[PDB]
């Protein structure tokens, strides 16, 4: 067993006994589970298991995210924060001085962001849906990225619409969509952003997510 | 003087068109007042601080962030328009730990999010109940809905069986099922349409069926012509149409109370 | 030994293959019981001349003029088959007034023609009562038909009103007539999606569409999603369709009543 | 007014004052009306006066019916009967040694077709269904013409249907039914026919009736 800094701030790798790597990120919260995920102890630090199969951005970074935008204390908007698998990993690597603005629309899954929240003081919950940012503008804030993943048809153009609310100019958004050329495959995407954004990166999240893709950019 | 209204957690504030602060009423840090004063601006309700601040302000025209305050300000007699994503409304939140201490809503940074966490978690508890409470409010409708088609379905098919008993008075004791009853009514009309073949397709066996179509050859009924049969499958139809009615309310039903 | 059977006005007569007589049992000469003895002939059951007949001749076969009568004497045990217009029975009606005579049913053919006008007035007299009988059964049935779904729209629509209410309330008094408000659920759903435009089609003027975009701007409803809606809908539409049914059931009445 | 013999027994002509024919039976029940028509007196007997409007019958011998055969002593099968309008003049032709045997189907018209009868010996009239003369075979007799007038889309086979049961072989049929040529514009039902019958003529009974035809034929 061993515990390695990868290229990325607050990211590591753990090195096991089987011979396999796993991602990894320091536990804002010592001895407190989140999702089932696996406690790691190297040299007195308390490390949480990052799943790849079941969190789209430790999908993308094995699936060779060249550079991430959440690092040490990031504001994030993300946008599906569901029951708070990959939040809780955000709010490792943000720390104490970043900030987490979760919405979530669905009551069900809602219910338990507030058991991650509740341990988390960079983690700020919201019941709302993310068509209506004038809802919650009351409360958030202006931030450095907007992680969107939610399972709309219309997924960009809400993207769009609570970045010109919240995003820093020049800060980046990352946005979750449902094998030769280059990103021709995604240009009504790609396009739609262009009359404003700025693509960085199309990531495909196979074979650890067999739905989506990532789309890096950036705000102009 | 054209003013732009901030409506945020921290309070009301008055900014002009180059984002400068004009006059500003701290909101009190009271977890209840600001969550309950949030939801009723979801709707469009301004703050009460917003109020005071359009009064010992008074600007010639205000501009908001949610176009539901538009017709509310304006019966209170300002002149109000709206701007989705200003510039304005984006520099008020650039600046948002700082301001707070500006404004004396926060002795700190520290303070001001350790206040902004308990804040979201009494807002979003009160909404989830909420959310529940309505969410459950239609789930009993949708029972209650189900309870008054059943009644509907024992009224109708009573009704259907009296009145096609006047044609196949047989047919009544034979079919237990009001559903299947009906399907006969709408499907074959005439109980001289009946066949083997046809009964098949409601999925009765050899028993049954031979009993039917013994019943309907030693007949004791009346003769019916067309225009007759069609008014009885007028209500066989509408049983069958509250049969499918009933299924689709129980699939909702399920969803939802999921 | 193949026979023929005849049943007629005049009693029962066998009949050989080359239309000569074998054997006879004559009718009585009374009205009521050669009217009622025809009225269960047309749904197959044989004369009580014709038992008595094919006791005393007893035939290898018996051929008949009406195929309902076949499986009701293969139940006496009789070889019984179906001619519909066989040269003997058409060689019957060629000889009828005079058979009438041999066979001694009259005594010429003044009276048998004077009995045969009384008959035929009985008998028609008989089957029109009875064709009133039924037809006015059936119309009590389609006016009991018209009050169950009288009932039943109220039913759902004060189901609807309540379960409606939930998102705009405050169209429940606006609207009194259950059809009107049903039609506004199942057409426009959202109170969000109410126009002038569209309510024109109900054919409200200015005063009651004013009223009603007013109540949905400062309504105090929830909202609701498109499956909460859809379920609402189908009570709605089944509203809508028994005003249908029961337009339908009331032309029905007229034409069928006149 | 003067009263005369037509072609055909037993139906006659009046000429009136101002300069009309009219078609005229003799009144087999002296005094009493039966569908409004009027009575008239012409040497010590009353005839009732035949309406072309009212009755088709009527209507063909106008158009130019060569043979009718209905005559005295006629044994007729009438399928349509009606209110008795025009059965009244067969009974008045037929006399008291023929039969007519009236068949309808309509309750409310039946009840004004016993009126009739009541009053007229030769007149049997049935309420059943003319598509079912087994329900009226054990009353009935062979007859020397079938006359047939429904509103039904299968008049023809109906009609043949009923002659193979009552009508004498080389007896008539009237058939009711819905400009150069002679009788193509028939083909369909005068071939059906064929089969089995023999046309003799077709009428158009225009404009008496204006949406009716007749064709008198021969049972083989
Ligand atoms: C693809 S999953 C997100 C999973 C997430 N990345 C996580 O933390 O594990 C989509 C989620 O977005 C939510 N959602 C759907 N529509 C939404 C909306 N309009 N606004 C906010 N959330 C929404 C759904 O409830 C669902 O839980
Ligand atoms: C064209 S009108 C007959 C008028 C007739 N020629 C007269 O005496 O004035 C048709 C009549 O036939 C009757 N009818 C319809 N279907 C019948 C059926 N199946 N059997 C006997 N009569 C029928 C109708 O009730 C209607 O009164």
């Amino acid at each position: 067993i061993t515990v390695k800094q990868t290229n990325m701030e607050n990211i590591y790798e753990c090195e096991f006994n089987d011979g396999s790597f796993r991602l990894c990120t320091r536990n804002l919260v010592p001895n407190f589970n989140v999702y089932g995920e696996r406690l790691i102890k190297y040299e007195g630090v308390e490390y949480r298991e990052w799943n790849a199969f079941r969190s789209k951005l430790a999908g993308a970074i094995l699936k060779g995210l060249k550079t991430n935008p959440i690092r040490k204390g990031t504001k994030v908007l993300y946008l599906g924060a569901a029951s708070g698998t990959t939040i809780s990993h955000v709010s490792d690597i943000i720390e104490l001085n970043g900030k987490a603005y979760g919405v979530e629309f669905s009551p069900r899954v809602v219910r338990e962001l507030l058991l991650v929240a509740q341990r988390r003081p960079n983690i700020f919950p919201l019941l709302a849906d993310a068509r209506f940012p004038q809802s919650y503008k009351s409360v958030v804030e202006n931030v450095d990225v907007l992680y969107v993943d939610i399972a709309q048809p219309d997924q960009t153009d809400i993207a769009i619409y609570n970045a010109k609310f919240f995003l820093k100019v020049n800060g980046d958004m990352l946005l979750v969509i449902k094998k030769d050329p280059k990103e021709i495959y995604k240009t009504e995407v790609e396009k739609l952003e262009n009359s404003n954004f700025e693509t960085i990166q199309i990531i495909n999240l196979d074979p650890y997510d067999k739905d989506h893709a990532i789309v890096l950019s950036k705000y102009k | 003087v054209k003013i732009y209204l901030i409506e945020h957690v921290i309070g009301a504030v008055a900014y002009d068109e180059n984002g400068n602060i004009v006059d500003y009423i701290t909101n009190p840090r009271d977890l209840g007042k600001i969550t309950e004063e949030l939801l009723n601006n979801e709707k469009g309700i301004p703050f009460s601080a917003t109020v005071e601040l359009l009064k010992k302000v008074n600007p010639q025209e205000v501009v908001v962030e949610n176009e539901a305050e538009v017709p509310k300000l304006q019966a209170l007699g300002y002149r109000v328009s709206y701007e989705p994503y200003s510039k304005v409304s984006r520099i008020f939140r650039e600046s948002l730990p700082k301001v707070a201490i500006d404004i004396k809503f926060a002795s700190n940074e520290e303070d001001y999010y350790n206040f902004l966490h308990e804040l979201s978690l009494e807002y979003t508890r009160r909404k989830l109940r909420s959310a529940a409470q309505k969410r459950d409010l239609l789930a009993i409708q949708a029972v209650r809905a189900m309870d008054d088609i059943d009644k509907t379905i024992n009224l109708f098919s009573e009704r259907l069986r009296e009145w096609y008993s006047i044609h196949f008075p047989e047919l009544d004791k034979l079919i237990e099922d009001h559903e299947e009853y009906a399907t006969i009514v709408s499907r074959f009309g005439d109980r001289g349409f009946l066949t083997i073949d046809s009964l098949k397709e409601l999925g009765f066996n050899e028993q049954r069926i031979n009993r039917i179509l013994d019943a309907a050859k030693k007949s004791i009924g009346a003769d019916i012509s067309e225009d007759d049969l069609s008014a009885m499958r007028m209500i066989a139809n509408t049983i069958l149409d509250l049969y499918n009615i009933r299924r689709n309310l129980n699939n909702y039903l399920e969803g939802v109370m999921k």
